[PDB]
């Protein structure tokens, strides 16, 4: 249960764009600042910038 | 374990 401090605009299929307050299911956050998150709204995978999300 | 290493974007 993470919260995207802001809306992240992805630029490739290896990442998903989120909005501010959007909840994302973090997956792997030990690889790089870009953790893999999965949206539960539609069900799609997409890395995410950690500087744009925070642990509630 | 490869697309997680990227240059974080500019925060708002």
């Amino acid at each position: 249960t993470f919260v995207a401090l802001y809306d992240y605009e992805s630029r490739t299929e290896t990442d998903l764009s989120f909005k501010k307050g959007e909840r994302l299911q973090i997956v792997n956050n030990t690889e790089g600042d870009w953790w893999l998150a999965h949206s539960l709204t539609t069900g799609q995978t997409g890395y995410i910038p950690s500087n744009y999300v925070a642990p509630s | 374990v490869s697309l997680a290493r990227r240059p974080l974007p500019p925060l708002p």
